[PDB]
């Protein structure tokens, strides 16, 4: 099927992530030819989006595939392009967040995959101005911002990991976004989670690695 | 509850409805909306809006998670406190908005955003 020709590609990219370079535009130019139709394109964004959430070490590449389609895609069907069509099937997971983080060890398991990845979809993911081209998705920053105050909200060891890995990711730009619109969030965040090593159960070493990102954050 | 005006955006209205689905749309005394709030409606029914026309400055009319508010208008007269005191009376959320002044036939930018940052809402804000 059309579909397992893509799967093929994300398994080849899984397996040889230096390929990506010189297979990539092949792979746009073959998608241009066969995908013609609203389903097809929102099967391939399903198919990414699987492959990003559920197959570990694939948040970068995910992310990465999904910049590059976004502007090398000539469909334009009426019910969306690749990128608000991917843009949509994010908004499915992120609505439930505050459910997601409170729910069993599977489901937050699930969760902090949906968040890593749109953690590198921020990062990666370029969208064109009017005048200033080089921007970053202005909405990602902010539901970054939201997922990691819905992690702090359930102190739990691997929510609380979660928070820091995506920090760690994410942090630096992140702080310098936040900075040159002159907003506090770094500092609620560095609140958040002084409150968490102050009030929350968790393990003693989660609370000295939240510590030690105090040091570093400010 | 909710964050003190966080604001802006470059995204489309579509991807923008990631955050949230609640608008806030900007219309006249007679409940005819704005330029740029008429282009953010993709299909809604509007009938609501003239079922209680005419409306006073600072009206607001909500259906679903569509937000109007009745705005003064520049050319006629209206000030930037004018402006400031009828967004006040929207009810504090996130929303996705526009400038309310804007542009020609109204405020100017920077009065529209020191209307909307002066508010206790957060916002979304699209570019005309």
């Amino acid at each position: 099927t059309l579909s397992e020709y893509v799967q093929d590609f994300l398994n080849h990219l899984t397996e040889q992530p230096g390929s990506f370079e010189t297979e990539i535009e092949q792979f746009a130019e073959t998608l241009n030819g066969c995908v013609t139709t609203d389903d097809a394109l929102q099967e391939l964004v399903e198919l990414i989006y699987q492959q990003a959430t559920s197959i570990p070490n694939f948040s970068y590449m995910g992310a990465r595939l999904c910049n590059y389609l976004s502007h090398h895609l000539t469909i334009s069907p009426q019910s969306g392009n690749f990128r608000q069509l991917l843009l949509q099937r994010c908004r499915t997971e992120y609505e439930v967040k505050d459910q997601a983080a409170k729910g069993d060890e599977v489901t937050r398991k699930r969760f902090h995959a949906f968040v890593l990845f749109l953690g590198e979809l921020y990062l990666n993911l370029e969208i064109k101005g009017t005048n200033g081209q080089v921007t970053r998705a202005d909405i990602l920053q902010v539901g970054l911002r939201e997922l990691l105050n819905a992690l702090f909200s359930n102190p739990m060891d691997d929510n609380l990991i979660c928070a820091v890995k995506l920090l760690k990711l994410t942090g630096s730009v992140l702080e310098d976004a936040w900075k040159e619109k002159g907003k506090m969030d770094m500092e609620e965040i560095i609140q958040r989670i002084e409150n968490v090593v102050l009030d929350a159960n968790c393990s003693r070493d989660v609370k000295q690695m939240l510590l030690k990102l105090v040091e570093l954050r400010s | 509850k909710i964050k003190a005006c966080i604001d802006e955006v470059t995204t489309t209205l579509e991807e923008t409805k990631f955050l949230t689905n609640k608008l806030l749309l900007f219309a006249d005394i007679n409940g005819k909306l704005y330029h740029d709030s008429q282009n953010m409606l993709r299909g809604e029914d509007m009938s609501f809006l003239e079922k209680d026309a005419p409306y006073m400055v600072g009206d607001v009319i909500t259906s679903g998670d569509i937000t109007c508010v009745v705005i003064p208008s520049k050319k006629a007269g209206g000030t930037t406190e004018m402006l400031s005191r009828a967004l006040k009376k929207v009810p504090v959320d996130e929303y996705i908005t526009t400038y309310p002044g804007q542009g020609c036939a109204g405020y100017t930018l920077e009065e529209a955003k020191t209307a909307l940052k002066k508010c206790k809402s957060a916002f979304y804000v699209l570019p005309s």
